């Protein structure tokens, strides 16, 4: 009864930046020996779990996220590094008991022109909390009269598209990052790694 | 992609020494950084891994760190002693081309012996070697603790630099060196100059000794 | 517990291939990645390759792409690095290391085998003395020496008269002159009293050739002493 990980990594369609899909899975047997022994990733920074010592501890739920960013944004998704995408699309707490994992997929999302559904959140009139998603198409008002239309007066659509073509630099290629989130709730551990 | 380290470092025992491992390009927080300690001649061994945890058996006087500011990661070696005078390398898997990048290399030395002015000793050629064209120019200096040996070659009329080469400084018994010199000679041009002097600037005197070309 | 043994060290010429082995003993040979790392003399380490759990996925460094092949066999518990087209930059001391997990350190290492591509022919050269005249008779540290010029192998350990008039031999290592030439020399610190008591005869004990001819030193009695 192995835990289903094919739907998270070996998927076909991935989500967007502003709406990161969750993949809560439990009541399984999660073999972690397929993550750290697979030469197909770029970052494997497990924060405070000692990835070698994961096949003995048991947890309760494993939350698997999945979204698409560019090369110069993979290092921004980590505790201790902020920038453009730090408080607009995704913000991680400063405990991160999971393992940030990413790989460069430049053969499925790098067509001529590219898919225009990858919309990163631009300047927002708010802040961001750990594990907080916000799917909103409201035009950003910088302080003037609200347009309440389609770029009426000083309005900007906050879902700026990405330019993904098979001719850009490595720092602008479509990446795919999966960030697991382990936890320990007040319940018997139903998922382990024997 | 490459990792840079200082060539060497020296400090008196009693406190902590640091060694720089600066990432050339790309993020430093990509994968894990692991340091190695290698005694001269012996097989290298892991001294730290993941920059936080310590291998079993390693003394508690080793706890490195990672600075995510300028893509660097230094090692904190507390309790400096004479039993830790060796090389230290860093290593971190980095890149999408599936390549492992080791470190440059750092020769950590401790304060061992006092300072002494290296005397100038030049040796002329011999007789039986001077048959058709064969000789050597030895400007071996001795009695010096620091390994930053720096010499010069000026044949009393010109700073000759053709075929500049030096020998290997041998570690003496009581922590010293015997760095010698080996310059290129003139097989068929022995009448170049009637003298051969050898200068030196290794933290002290700078007198030169002159010898006949073939006597 | 974990112990690795290497075998296959030797000396060849540019073009001749070699075989290096590394046998593991004390764990499962089908649960850890294997890798090779060489060390140039005096320089730093160098990554070579990394093999998969069975042998399917293999990645080599771009410096030796193509002319280097790593292989393993679970039925013998022995690692293999067979290559070809050996050139000058393949002069180093190769090691053998296993990988805990891919994004992790190399736990255990090996002893090491020296593999170089030195040239030159096997010859026992003449040893020429130093003839202490100018600044070695009485000026400063009195000493004298000789020089074994351009020998092919590296077993040479220059003693003095096979221990007959030795007064402290301060020997420094040799060096590569052109491509295979090693001018090893040693200088004994004479107390400046044996210059007129017994004339030194510098001699070595080279095994391959016959460097047994004691070459007379040249005491400059006419000049200084
Ligand atoms: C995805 O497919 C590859 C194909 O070889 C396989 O190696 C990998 O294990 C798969 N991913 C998962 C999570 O099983």
């Amino acid at each position: 009864n192995l835990c289903p990980f094919g739907e998270v990594f070996n998927a076909t369609r991935f989500a967007s930046v502003y709406a990161w899909n969750r993949k809560r899975i439990s009541n399984c047997v999660a073999d972690y020996s397929v993550l750290y022994n697979s030469a197909s990733f770029s970052t494997f920074k497990c924060y405070g779990v000692s990835p070698t010592k994961l096949n003995d501890l048991c947890f309760t739920n494993v939350y698997a996220d999945s979204f698409v960013i560019r090369g110069d944004e993979v290092r921004q998704i980590a505790p201790g590094q902020t920038g453009k995408i730090a408080d607009y699309n995704y913000k991680l707490p400063d405990d991160f008991t999971g393992c940030v994992i990413a790989w460069n997929s430049n053969n499925l999302d790098s067509k001529v022109g590219g898919n225009y559904n990858y919309l990163y959140r631009l300047f927002r009139k708010s802040n961001l909390k750990p594990f907080e998603r916000d799917i909103s198409t409201e035009i950003y008002q910088a302080g003037s009269t609200p347009c309440n239309g389609v770029e009426g007066f000083n309005c900007y659509f906050p879902l700026q598209s990405y330019g993904f073509q098979p001719t850009n630099g490595v720092g602008y290629q479509p990446y795919r990052v999966v960030v697991l989130s382990f936890e320990l709730l007040h319940a018997p551990a139903t998922v382990c790694g024997p | 992609i490459v990792m840079t380290q200082p060539h060497s470092v020296s400090e008196s025992p009693g406190k902590t020494v640091t060694i720089s491992c600066t990432r050339s390009s790309g993020s430093i927080a990509s994968n894990y950084v692991q340091w190695y300690q290698q005694r001269p001649g012996s097989s290298p061994t892991t001294v730290i891994y993941e920059d936080n945890q310590r291998p079993s058996g390693v003394p508690d006087r080793f706890s490195g760190s990672i600075d995510s500011s300028s893509n660097s990661a230094s090692l904190t070696i507390s309790g400096l002693k004479t039993e830790d005078e060796a090389d230290y390398y860093c290593q971190s898997y980095d890149g999408s081309n599936h390549n492992v990048v080791f470190g440059g290399g750092t020769e950590l030395t401790v304060l061992s012996q006092p300072k002494a002015a290296p005397s100038v000793t030049l040796f002329p050629p011999s007789s039986e070697e001077l048959q058709a064209n064969k000789a050597t120019l030895v400007c071996l200096i001795s009695d010096f603790y620091p390994g930053a040996v720096t010499v010069a070659w000026k044949a009393d009329s010109s700073p000759v630099k053709a075929g500049v080469e030096t020998t290997t400084p041998s570690k003496q018994s009581n922590n010293k060196y015997a760095a010698s010199s080996y310059l290129s000679l003139t097989p068929e041009q022995w009448k170049s100059h009637r003298s051969y002097s050898c200068q030196v600037t290794h933290e002290g005197s700078t007198v030169e000794k002159t010898v006949a070309p073939t006597e | 517990e974990v112990q690795l043994v290497q075998s296959g060290g030797g000396l060849v010429q540019p073009g001749g291939s070699l075989r290096l082995s590394c046998a593991a003993s004390g764990f499962t040979f089908s649960s850890y990645w294997m890798s090779w790392v060489r060390q140039a003399p005096g320089k730093g380490l160098e990554w070579v390759a990394n093999i998969n759990q069975d042998g399917g996925e293999k990645y080599y460094v771009d410096s030796v792409k193509g002319r280097f092949t790593i292989s393993r066999d679970n039925a013998k518990n022995s690692l293999f690095l067979q290559m070809n087209s050996v050139r000058a930059e393949d002069t180093a001391v190769y090691f053998c290391a296993r990988v805990w997990y891919y994004y992790g350190p190399r736990d255990y290492w090996g002893q090491g085998t020296l593999v170089t591509v030195s040239s030159a022919s096997t010859k026992g050269p003449s040893v020429f003395p130093l003839a202490p005249s100018s600044k070695s008779t009485s000026g400063g540290t009195a000493a004298l020496g000789c020089l074994v010029k351009d020998y092919f192998p590296e077993p040479v350990t220059v003693s003095w008269n096979s221990g007959a008039l030795t007064s402290g031999v301060h020997t420094f290592p040799a060096v590569l002159q052109s491509s295979g030439l090693y001018s090893l020399s040693s200088v004994v610190t004479v107390p400046s009293s044996s210059l007129g008591t017994q004339t030194y005869i510098c001699n070595v004990n080279h095994k391959p050739s016959n460097t047994k001819v004691d070459k007379r030193v040249e005491p400059k009695s006419c000049d200084k002493t």
